[PDB]
């Protein structure tokens, strides 16, 4: 049973930073890629950010490069959200996903939180 | 059925500690099923093992065996790699006929897990006493 | 530690039914302690025996046994009494070191009852399917 | 496939019975899947086993078989467990060479689940008796 | 029963393809009847028999068996007429004793003419799939 | 001829019964034909043979056997399946030479079949009284 | 001999009901699907209904299907119709059939009757 | 890990082709799993083979094995249906000890995924030139 929760959570204002967690149980988490894919009150889904396998490639869509930041920890199976700038439009769910077995990602596991 | 990672939850004496186990195929001249723990150094790793006999149409006698191991380990002063100092075993073994119902198995089992879980057997196996 | 009188709860597939083991002493030649259920036709009762090796001074491996047997009754067309068509077997032979510690053999036993819990093995033993 | 469970509906003469099917996990030392009848004790249930053959050196085509076996309790006197009288047995084998496309081998499936509805082979089958 | 024409309707993946069988005589010398369909060359006819065998001093069994064999033709580079490239097969054995009533028998039919259509069959027959 | 379903009518003691045989092949060992009644259970089952002489070019001798058995039934008290107590056979043998005529075969036929229903042999038959 | 015969018959008002009969002797009755075809007076052949071997398959017109019902016996050989709500346009014979060897009928054998 | 369908991209010369490889079940006789492509007719796939074997009392040794078959087809002079021309394989073995780290073994993965890469091997395999 592929599960996957995060904390973090937050209520923050305008420019600060905050650092989501995903923790990612259930399957062996060193040998996939993870992603973050956010859903905005107005329901639509944006691709975040995503790793690979080991943290060595890391994907950022241009209205985030600058001011987010994704990091693995494959001992205690987690996986890291530094969210920084926060210029408003950043007010959404932010769902873990793990990624299929691929080159470039269509998330199969989702994780609910935030 | 098919084999998959089993978690299991809150084991030790305090009943806290997880055991991750991942399957590792079906050897195919006894049938025995094999699940380990994914720990670095493979000669150190909790090791559980999973056989049944297979259904054929005049067995007599179907039996279950249920393996487990764990090693210690011990990085012994002068050398590189950890060795095994010990093991630690459990060997648990069901035989039923080919009349029996999936009740008198199921009762078995789960009475052999109660009574692991009774203070009979948590004096005799962790504090070593003899039941008198 | 002492004998008493044993009452298992939530046995079954469902998971309702009670087992009371009473103590039925210590066989001397061997060391083997008894338990069995208090039902009438003494031949036809759920017994539990537990054997612990006794703690003498160089013994290098500890050894604990527990086995179970389930009898079913059939009163047979005539006759008068019943008799045992079926018998149900368990087996659990734990093995130890004199160097081994509380919680390792603690670990063992609650990691055998997490797995006799789990679907792996309610599917083994309830339903015969080999693990592939 | 996956081994899941089958239901088997509109079965029997008149068409209104279920057969209900358990699957029983694969075989490592032939390769095949199993399927028995829900309920159950074990040599008293309707059995199924499917198996897939891949090419090799000693036969060039892929193999499929289906091999169904179901047996008839009857219930003597003085014994409380029934013992099987007849067995009635059917087993299917298709043959389809590395080139043949997917409509040709389910046409082969399609024709032979629609012919065995057919006068010819309810009359071949069911009453034994031969074309003239 | 009597050989006359056989039409089998809904064959195919898409269950929109037909076929009609004409009779072809039975064969004196192992009573093996016949149904073909309806080309002029003999070569590129799909063809399907069937017989039923009685018991005799060797087989104590009634033996039904169904075979069903279909060319795939097609004309090469510099060639005229077509010649037969693959052949699909697929055989059919029941197989009964003296004492089965008839309803066992079309149980039996009735089960394999299900299982032929059931997910796992033509997941197994159409993809070639063990059951995994 | 060619073998078809026979239905007899206006048989027994009264004049009222039918027998429906249907045709079951022919043994290519020996050239006899079989007729058997569509009944459940094979082993119980009025069953007909008829064997001829095949024509050749140098036979001196044409020879025609007819065999009738009726088997009765049993459902003994301890036991699921019927069986037989009593068959009752009948043997007819007609020996006719290569120059015989259809009229000489015709009557004797004839014959036979108007002495059957003639007051002497349905008294030595079914009363079982000796002409004397 | 492939031999059908009918009972019932009949002489009816409006609204009521009758049940036709079919004997069908000299083949295995139990093997092959039976039809009903009746003929109206004005000489037009019609499709009345159809059931398979073993009575699980029934098939009706829709000019019928409310109101006819049709079963089979295969212990005593015979064929039935369950005529009911006769609104007048039923005034027919309604001959037995024995279904070709087939997936949908073509009629190769007939009975006479009622 | 769990076989689910591996999308490979960037292949190629030019680094802009992809291949999608489909399950097709793990084979219990010596645990070799397997991807394919996504054709009908079996021996036009391209297809992949892993399987990974534990150490015993002959090897010592784990031992990792990939296999890569990629047929190529084409219909010749007077042909319908194409067939295999050629076959391009690929063979890698992995071996390793049971004492050897984690970090060892994604570094000799690591180490070939970056020679396959690398001018000397890309001008080995694809011109066939040896290193000179």
């Amino acid at each position: 049973e592929v599960q996957l929760v995060e904390s973090g959570g937050g209520l923050v204002k305008s420019g600060g930073s905050l650092k989501l967690s995903c923790a990612a149980s259930g399957f062996t988490f060193s040998s996939y890629a993870m992603s973050w894919v956010r859903q905005t009150p107005e329901k639509r889904l944006e691709w975040v950010a995503t790793i690979s396998d080991g943290g060595r490639y890391i994907y950022y869509p241009d209205n985030v490069e600058g001011r987010f930041t994704i990091s693995r920890d494959n001992a205690k199976n987690n996986l890291y959200l530094q969210m920084s700038h926060l210029k408003s439009e950043d007010t959404a769910i932010y769902h873990c996903a793990r990624d299929s077995s691929g080159y470039l990602p269509y998330f199969s596991y989702w994780g609910q939180g935030t | 059925a098919k084999l998959e990672t089993v978690t299991l939850g809150n084991i030790g004496k305090d009943g806290k500690q997880t055991l991750v186990l991942n399957p590792r195929g079906v050897n195919p001249t006894n049938g025995v099923a094999s699940l380990s723990q994914a720990g670095a150094v493979p000669a150190l790793e909790k090791r559980v093992t999973v056989s049944v006999s297979q259904p054929s149409r005049n067995r007599k006698n179907y039996k279950v065996q249920v393996k487990i191991q764990n090693p210690t380990a011990c990085t012994a002063n002068g050398s590189c790699d950890p060795s095994v100092t010990r093991q630690a075993y459990a060997d648990v073994t069901f035989s039923f006929t080919q009349y029996s119902t999936d009740e008198e198995r199921a009762f078995v089992r789960t009475e052999l897990a109660a009574l692991l879980a009774s203070p009979l057997l948590i004096d005799a196996i962790d504090q070593l006493n003899p039941a008198y």
